[PDB]
Formats: structure tokens, sequence, C-alpha cells
């Protein structure tokens, strides 16, 4: 393609790839929480919410 | 051939000297056939107390209309002998006077000048003749719409202080104040070395110094009744004024923060920041397609009439914000698509953004300065308020070190989570409260 | 009609930090949105747990 | 001297692709506000004040 | 250095320049086309060319213009009478090569294109509702068309039976006859004078001799009266007079200065100005009185302008006409005369300190006359008209035809004739 | 690319013409491209003559459908006979849309 190419869109994806990268982040720990996954629960050994 | 650069510094230099009173006299020398000469004092509306606020705006409003040698009819007759023109003006914190002549008639251009700050009769028949037209200019400016809200705002964000108190003052108060008040106020604030004396066009320096030490020197020196003043650096609160008066066609609004002081080093990087937002109004040539991304939209989706940024600034606080006047279904589009370009700025700002905006203030400084009039009422206040005139290649110095990283620190620093003042007239019920405006004041993924 | 206008006192309500209207505010501006976060900061720890 | 505007008179319309339109000399100046009772009418879809199209800062 | 260095073409275009050393410059182009150029059919083509400034041409599309103009920071502006118009550009020292291919090829050559004419039509209404919230923009057009015929009585605006129907021939069509090369003038303020020369020599392969220029605008009495809704009368009386570049205008200028055009002081009470203090005697409310005089390349008008009350409108307009009898009876003093001399010297040494008002002053006699003067030369031509002139100027006045126009609430006003 | 072939380029393109059938019910090659936000431009830049015309073609062809049936023969749209009334109104919306684009990268 060509609309999207310049250097303007790759600033804003250095820009926003804090924003990409804590929305994964939060995504991804969250993740962990929501279905009581053991196999990441374990890796801090700070969460004991299995009884 | 000249180069921008090599051409700044051609400018004539600026003498200045001093009495034994201490009056500054400053002039600069262009070899023409024509000359500006004036006086600015260090007076205003910010020196007064509630007893008598509009006391200055009878003195600037009496003082052509006869001294103890030359009643006003003959003062008059006299200087439209020559050929020339007289002119004043007060704000909250200056005051001037000055003639526009032809370089002859320096002589008797100066003496005029010393012949009405220094004495002159209060008449009480011309007191009676007076009251009523200043009755009467007060409902006469009582109808302009872009003077009401510049005071509303001033008096909303400085509540408690003498700063927002009006030039003019309340009806009540231009209805009691007799000779008695005008004569001490004359006496306790127009003194040395509040005072200077300026000139400019084809003047002659030591000739104006000698002209000077005639006419002056018979003045007061030594403070009269220790009367000085303590500097209150001021407040500001975050109000909001409301007037609603449904049966006007359109609605005016005015929002605002707190910025520098006059001295402060942060003005030229919001000067900067200020030029890329821009100004527009419906008789524009090119519209709908000229660079900011404000103007390009009203333009297209036909929300405004008008709008502009300011920046005005006192010795101590400022103001930093804008103003547009708007139909009656259009108010939120418009506040939110303003606060949107402020956050959008506070964060990333491009390297393009950036030099279109130094361009511009590089370019409108040099304009606002070419006549003859100008000089002298710059010279006047960069005067009265730093010394040392600053050359215009120490102002392109300071232009030459603003960088995209130094708008966004001082973007944030300024705009970021702070509570603002607003001011509106009607008919505005489509305004956003004050929750929802203080809400759009940050982003929340960022 | 126009000059006329005192916004009338708010003085009882202020904060006593900046009751004073002698000194400006940027001195008194972190306590308060320092304080008043907190909070909400508590009540998203609060909501999550 | 060889003008229209020269001699003080019939006026001159102005038209700017920055700036605001104007409408030629206002006359040669503005005594006919010293006197009171000049309301200068309002309400017609206005035009508003001080020119704000040159500045120094 | 070098107060102005002129130079003829082949084919007209006088170029002058002045070299300087300040920051910024400007360049403008001065043509003889206005209001008073167009027939019956076509009433409104010149108030729709001033409009259109920006758009495409065979050059560059409106979105380079409005960007290559705003990236360095100049400015573009047009300004029209009813005898000539000016283009002007105005930017710094080293951005000045860009601009001036711009502004050459506004002018040039451009293209018509039939859905932008068709959407720069509702402009036309807000520029003619915004220039008319003045009350003498008003009467000052309806003074135009009470007093001539043909040639001068057209408007500076558009007729508003005839918005939307101004149509892309006609634009082709005056630009073609009109903008010739031997009626335009280039005038440059801080460049030197071969960069000019060379730049504008491209400028000549469009178009080698003039295009029309007829209507000789003969006179005639005309009365219009207009009634609304506003609170103050304005009125006008006016006669024939002296076309400029002759001996007489002079004469009637310090007429019009003994007579009180304009004030001085700041908020005071005119007390050197006759037809005031002569009015003032016996009506006691606000008012406002001045003299009139406007002069163009053949033909002029002088006389008096009042703004005063409802049932007080009579009373003014016959006596402020009484005193102008006198002068013209003899009665003119010798010292007043010299007074009046001043006030010409003062304001006209003003006109031209600016950078702006050199430019107009330049671009307007290099058309009517096509060579410079300098102000002295001036001084002493006015300084050298006697005191039976100013008598006999005003005799012409008391003994001629009139034309009056008002508007406001016309309930106590003379017809002329009364 | 090719100038002794040009003669086949021809042959398959009259096949073609054929093989597709927007001629049996009276259209023109140029009533049938896509409208999306730039072919709607182009369609208000045209004078009424040809613009009135294109909206009676697309009815009359669009009737015809709905009874399952075709026109006359002998009012098919020729070979030689097509002319392309659109094609010049979008080159122009199309090249001036790569210039307010280098502009944004530049």
């Amino acid at each position: 393609l060509s609309r999207f190419l310049g250097p303007r869109y790759r600033e804003l994806a250095r820009n926003w790839i804090p924003t990409a990268s804590m929305w994964g982040a939060v995504g991804a720990v969250g993740l962990v929480w929501a279905t009581d996954w053991r196999l990441i629960l374990d890796w801090v050994p700070y969460i004991n919410g299995k009884f | 051939t000249a180069t921008y650069a090599q051409a700044l510094q051609s400018v004539p230099e600026t003498q200045v000297s001093q009495l034994d009173n201490g009056l500054r006299v400053a002039s600069e020398q262009s070899s023409q056939p024509t000359c500006t000469v004036g006086v600015w004092i260090d007076a205003g509306s910010r020196y007064e107390n509630e007893k008598n606020n509009g006391a200055g705006y009878f003195v600037e409003h009496l003082a052509f209309k006869g001294t103890k040698n030359r009643p006003g009819s003959a003062l008059e007759k006299e200087v439209e002998s020559m050929g020339a023109h007289l002119n004043a003006y007060s704000t909250r914190e200056h005051t001037a006077y000055y003639i526009k002549a032809l370089s002859k008639d320096l002589p008797k251009a100066v003496e005029l000048l010393a012949d009405i700050v220094q004495n002159c009769s209060l008449e009480d028949s011309q007191i009676e003749k007076e009251r009523d037209v200043i009755l009467q200019e007060l409902q006469e400016n009582d109808s302009s719409m872009r003077d009401v809200v510049f005071d509303y705002l001033h008096a909303t964000a400085f509540q408690g202080t003498p700063l927002a108190q009006s030039v003019e003052g309340p009806s009540e108060n231009v209805r009691k104040l007799s000779r008695a008040d005008l004569t001490e106020y004359v006496s306790q604030h127009y003194k040395a070395p509040r005072m200077v004396l300026a000139a400019a066009g084809g003047v002659e320096h030591r000739q104006l110094l000698d002209l000077a030490q005639k006419h002056f020197s018979s003045l007061s020196g030594t403070y009269v009744e220790d009367a000085v003043p303590a500097f209150t650096p001021c407040r500001f609160t975050g109000s909001e004024i409301r007037h609603r008066d449904d049966a006007l066609p359109l609605a005016h609004v005015a929002i605002a923060v707190e910025g520098p002081g006059w001295a402060n080093p942060d003005n030229v990087p919001l000067q900067v920041a200020n030029a890329i937002i821009g100004h527009y109004d419906s008789t524009y040539g090119g519209g709908t397609h000229m660079s900011s991304t404000l103007a390009s939209v009203a333009a297209t989706r036909k929300l405004c009439q008008s709008f502009q940024t300011f920046n005005i600034c006192y010795a101590e606080t400022g103001l930093l914000g804008a103003h547009f006047v708007c139909d009656n279904m259009s108010i939120d589009d418009m506040m939110f698509f303003l606060q949107g370009q402020w956050m959008r700025l506070c964060t990333s700002a491009t390297e393009s953004e950036v030099v279109r905006g130094k361009n511009i203030l590089r370019n409108a400084l040099v304009s606002h300065l070419d006549g003859t009039t100008p000089v002298c009422e710059d010279i006047g206040r960069s005067l009265l308020t730093y010394g040392r005139r600053i050359p215009l290649a120490e102002w392109e110095s300071r232009i030459a070190e603003v960088d995209a990283s130094v708008v966004r620190e001082v973007c944030s620093k300024y705009f970021y989570d702070q509570c603002p003042a607003v001011a509106g007239l009607g008919p505005i019920e489509q305004l956003p409260d004050y929750n929802r405006i203080r809400s759009g004041m940050f982003w929340l993924r960022f | 009609s126009h000059t006329d206008i005192r916004v009338p006192d708010f003085s009882d309500y202020r904060r006593a930090e900046v009751l004073d209207s002698t000194k400006s505010s940027k001195e008194s501006s972190d306590a308060r949105k320092g304080f008043s976060y907190l909070i909400t900061a508590t009540t998203t720890v609060g909501v999550a747990y | 001297m060889l003008s229209v505007a020269s001699r003080s008179g019939p006026f001159a319309p102005v038209l700017s692709a920055t700036s605001r339109g104007v409408a030629g000399a206002l006359r040669p100046l503005v005594q006919a506000a010293l006197p009171a009772t000049s309301e200068s009418p309002v309400l017609d879809a206005k035009r508003s004040f001080l020119c704000r199209e040159s500045l120094s800062g | 250095p070098q107060d102005l260095e002129f130079t003829r073409l082949p084919n007209g275009l006088v170029i002058a320049s002045l070299e300087n050393y300040a920051p910024a410059s400007r360049i403008g182009l001065f043509i003889k086309a206005g209001s008073r150029y167009e027939d019956s059919n076509n009433l409104g083509t010149s108030h729709l060319l001033r409009l259109a400034s920006s758009l495409t041409t065979k050059g560059a599309s409106s979105f380079k213009i409005t960007r290559g103009i705003e990236a360095v920071g100049g400015k573009l502006s047009v300004t029209s009478t009813r005898e000539s118009m000016a283009y002007t550009v105005e930017c710094l020292r080293d951005d000045i090569e860009i601009l001036m291919e711009f502004l050459l090829n506004v002018t040039a050559a451009p293209e018509f294109r039939r859905w932008e004419v068709a959407a720069l039509q509702s402009q036309l209404r807000i520029d003619k509702a915004v220039a008319f919230q003045n009350p003498q923009a008003q009467v000052l057009e309806n003074l135009h068309a009470a007093a001539y015929r043909n040639a001068l009585a057209n408007s500076l605006y558009c007729p508003d039976y005839r918005i939307g129907k101004v149509t892309p021939d006609q634009l082709h069509y005056y630009v073609q006859n009109h903008f010739t090369s031997a009626r335009m003038a280039l005038i440059g303020l801080g460049v030197s004078h071969p960069v000019l020369k060379q730049v504008a020599e491209r400028f000549l392969n469009m178009r080698g001799g003039l295009g029309l220029s007829g209507a000789k605008a003969k006179y005639r009495g005309g009365e219009i009266r207009d009634q609304n809704g506003d609170s103050l009368v304005h009125a006008a009386l006016v006669a024939e007079s002296a076309a400029t570049g002759s001996a007489e205008a002079n004469a009637f200028s310090v007429l019009q200065h003994v007579l009180g055009a304009g004030p001085h002081v700041k908020r005071g009470s005119n007390a050197t100005s006759s037809l005031y203090q002569a009015v003032a005697k016996g009506v006691h409310q606000p008012f406002d009185v001045s003299a009139f005089n406007a002069s163009y390349s053949d033909s002029g008008l002088f006389g008096i302008y009042t703004i005063s009350q409802a049932a007080s409108a009579g009373d003014v307009i016959k006596s402020a006409y009484d005193q102008v009898k006198a002068i013209a009876q003899g009665n003119l003093s010798n010292t007043d005369v010299q007074a009046a001399k001043n006030k010409l010297k003062a304001g006209y040494l003003m006109s031209v300190e600016s950078s702006e008002g050199f430019l107009d002053e330049v671009g307007s006699q290099a058309l009517v006359a096509g060579s410079y003067m300098q102000p002295s030369t001036v001084l002493q031509q006015i300084d050298s008209v006697a005191d039976a002139d100013v008598i006999n100027a005003a005799k012409k006045f008391v003994s001629g035809r009139k034309s009056m126009a008002a508007s406001g609430n016309l309930g106590h006003t003379p017809f002329v004739d009364e | 690319a090719v100038a002794a072939s040009s003669k086949w380029l021809e042959g398959i393109r009259k096949w073609y013409y054929n093989a597709a059938g927007f001629n049996k019910l009276g259209l023109m090659r140029d009533d049938t491209i896509y409208e999306d936000d730039d072919v709607k431009e182009a369609i208000r830049r045209l004078p009424e003559n040809l613009y009135n015309d294109r909206v009676f073609r697309i009815k009359r062809a669009l009737d015809l459908t709905m009874r399952q049936q075709i026109l006359p023969k002998e009012q098919w749209t020729k070979y030689e006979e097509d002319k392309f009334y659109l094609e010049p109104y979008l080159k122009e919306v199309i090249r001036e849309r790569k210039e307010r684009e280098e502009w944004a990268k530049k």
C-alpha cells in the first residue's frame, strides 16, 4: 500500500508502542487472573489466591 | 546584497540619559522631517483602593481643558495653528500622553507637554459638564459584547485582588468623587522617577536633553509622603460566570488559565506554541484548506463566525486562552475540538509544526515596528518595564534555540491537569458543565 | 448595569491554605491534587480486589 | 499628490487571504461620537471589534 | 539612496525600484481596471474578480498557493477603487524570490473552472451584508448614482438580482480586454533594479496594447431619498467642480481645509473650523458636520456632509449653506488662509512616513502622469496659490446645479429646489 | 508492449467485449464502475446534458432485468461507438490526492 507509507505513521507507531505495550501487558496479566491461570499465578509466589 | 542577518544590526542605536530628580531621557534619530514626542507614566487602576476607582479616568479626561497660563480654547487653537495632533490613553497598569508635529517645532512642543503634566486647574463648571459625558459613555459601551466578556473574565479570575476592578468604575462612584480626591491623586502619583520622556524621528539627543533640563527640572525629586506600596503576587481561582439574555442572535465565550510574567524567560516558547493554533474569520480568502487543524474544520462544517488566542501579561501573572463567537447549537462541538488541539500538543509535537511557528513569530515581530508612532510607544514601555530596550538581534537569538522538546515540556507544565476560568454571554444553554469541562483537561490513555 | 458587579464572598468555603487572598495558588496547587486523587486511587484498588 | 486618498473622501474596499476585510476610509476622523448618543446599532449577525489582524507577539 | 529609479519599456509598464537595507520587503502591481469600465449587461464582474485571488492557476493549484504562502509567512492582498486595482505581496528579505512567482502568475494566466466559480457565489451575500453595517457606505452609493448617468454611476458591490448569474465567460472576457500591458505599473520597495526588470520581462508575452476605455461620464442632477428605521439622518449636498491635475484643484483643497474637514485634538470642541461654529449658534444638540471632496481623473464633487437628529434636520442644513455664501461674497481674511496652508503640508508629509503609504503614493501617480516628483516641489506648488482664487472657487459652488441623497426618517427635511 | 501482436490484442478485446453482456441491455463501459468516495466526487463535476443521459441508461437497463428479457438486436451498443465520458474527470480527482499525502510525509 501507499496511503499509509511515510515517516509520520512510523512516528505515531513508535509514539504509541507505549500504548500497545501497556495495553498488551495489562491484557496478558489480566488473562491470568480471569481464568484462574495457575501456570503464571506461580511465576510470582506473591498471589496465594488458591486457598 | 544585504542578508537578513547583516541587516538586523544596521539599525541605529538608542541613547539614554538621566537628570538629578531621576527622569530618563531616551530617543533615536532617523534623519527625516517628522517626529513624535510623548510621556508615559507609571500609575493606573491597579494602584487604587475601593474608595476612588474611577479617579484616573477624569485626570486624562480633563487634561486638555486649560492650564493656569493658557485656557483650554487657547491651548487647542494654538496647537491646530501649527497643524499637529494630540492623543492619550490609559490601561490597568500604564497611562500616556503624546503629540505628533513637524521636526522644526520641537521647542514649542516640549514646552506644551511639560505644561500639561506639571500644573493644571480643575474647574468646577467643567466638572459639571464632564460628569454627564462620562455617564453617557458608560451606556455607550455597555452594548459592545467583546468588551463585557473581557471584563467578566477579569472579575471572576482575580476575585479578591486590586487587579479585578474596572478602569472606568461603578456608576455610583463616578457621582461623588470631587475636587479634593482628584488633587491628591494628581499629587501622589504624578511624580518622578515614575516618568519617562520619549521621542523618536528626526530628534537630536543633546538638544532634547537641553530642552528637558529647562522645562522639567523644577520638579520634586524626593518622595512625598513615602507612600511605597508592596507588591502582592496575584491569586488565581477557578470560577465560572453565566449570563443568560436569550434574545441576542449570537453567543460569546472565553476560556483561560494562568501564565508567566513580564520578565519570565518562558514567554517565547508560549508565543511559538500559540502561533500553531491560529485564527479564523468567515471572510478569509482560502479557507477549508488552510494549515491549522481547527480552522480547516470550522470552515468546512460552518460552526464559527470567528475565534482567536490571547496572551495578556502583567508584572507577575498572566492569562492564556481563547475567545470564540458562535451560534446556539454549535458550542460543545467547538469546545471538544478546541481541547483536543491542546492535548495533541502537550504530548507529541512534530518538527514541522515548529519551523512554521518560528517563522510566523519572527515575521510578525518586524512589521509591528515600521513607522514612527509605534517606535515611541515601544520605547516608553520597553523602558518602563525592564530598562534596556533589547535590540532586534537579541530577540532573534532567542528564537534560534526553541525545539520540539522545549515546546513539549512547557506545554505540559502550564496546561495539563489545571483548573481554568470560563465566561459566557447569551444564548448559552449547550455550554457543557464544569465537571465535563474540567474532565477534558487530561487524557486517560496518557 | 454593566460595569457594576462583584462576585460575592466565597471565604467560608475555601481551603485554609488558599483562604488568604494575598499570596498565589501556584504554590498551593500540588497538595490539593495529591489529596483528592487518593480517594480514587484507593477506590480502584478496592474494586480490583 | 494625485490619488483619491490623499484627498480624504470616497471609499476604497480591501480584501485579504489572511486577514479581515475593511470598508475603505472611515471619515477624515471620528468627531461624530464626542457628543453623546451614538449607540452604534447592533444585533445583525454582527462584526467583532478591535480588528485583531496584526500583532507584535 | 537612489530615491527612485524610473525606466520605461517598449510597451509601457513603468518599473520603479528603491534600494534600502530593511529586514522586510514588499512588492506591488497596479492596474487601470475598476467598476467604471463595465456596461449594462455585466454588472458585478469586478467584485467577483476581487474575490477570486486564490483559485487554481496554470502553474499551481489552490492547494499549492495557500500552503506555500503560509509556510514562510508572507501575505497577499487586493485593493480596489472606482478607477484602479492593486495586488500586493509582502514578506521577509531572504524569501522574496518565491512569493513573486506566485504573484506574477495569479495575474497572468488563470483558469476558471466552472465548479469553483459556482461555489464562490454565496460569498457575495456575506461580504455585502458585512460592508453595509455602517450607514455611510449606503448613502455614498446613492450619491454617485444621483449625480451621474453612465461611467461613474456603477457601484462597488453586486446588485441583488444578479448574485447567482455571474458566469465563467464574462471573467475571461473582462480580463482579456482590460489587464493589458500598457496600463500596468510594477513597484518594489526593498530590492535592486535588474532583478525586477528580469522577472517582469517574462510578463510582456501577454498582450501588447490597450483594450477599450470608453464612457466619458456626463453629469445630471439626481435626487434619491431612502427611508428606514435608523434614529439619525445622514445628508449630503454636492456640486460639480474641478478634475485632478489642474490649477484649480489646489484652490478647492485649500478651501476644504479653511472650511473645517476633520479634527485634531482628542475629544475636543472644534474652535478653528468656521462652519461648525456657525452651526452651533442655535443648535444645542448632538450633531456633526464636515466638508467633502473627491477628485477623479475627469471630474469631481465638492460639498458638505451632515449628521443630525429627526426634528432638527432642516435647521442644520440651511444654516451651513449660509456660511459658504459669505466666503463667496469677499468676506475672507488673509491670516486664516495662512493657518490653513499649514494643515496641508503637515498632513501630506505624514501621509508617506510608513512603508505602505509610500507604495500607494508612488503607484498612484505613476499611472496618471508617468513620472515622479519629490515632496519639495509639492510644497512649493501648494504655497503659490493666492487669495482671490479661494474666493472665486466658492462662487462656482453657489451658482450651479445640486445632488442631494438622505436616508433615515425623512419627516422634516427639505427637497432640493427649496 | 508489442506491436505486431497488437492485431491479436484487438482480436481478444472484441471477443471479451461480446462475452461480457452489458451491450444487450444498452449500457456503456463507464456505467458499470463501482462507486467509492473518489467516483462519487467525479460525478458532480459533470455538465447537465451528460449527467441526465446516464440516469436513463441506468433505469431502462434495470427494468429489462426485472422482466428477464433483453433488447432487440438492432439496438446493441457497437464496439467502435462507445465514448468514455467519465474518464477525464477521474484522473484529476486522483492526482490531487497523491499531492495532499506526500505533503504530510515531508
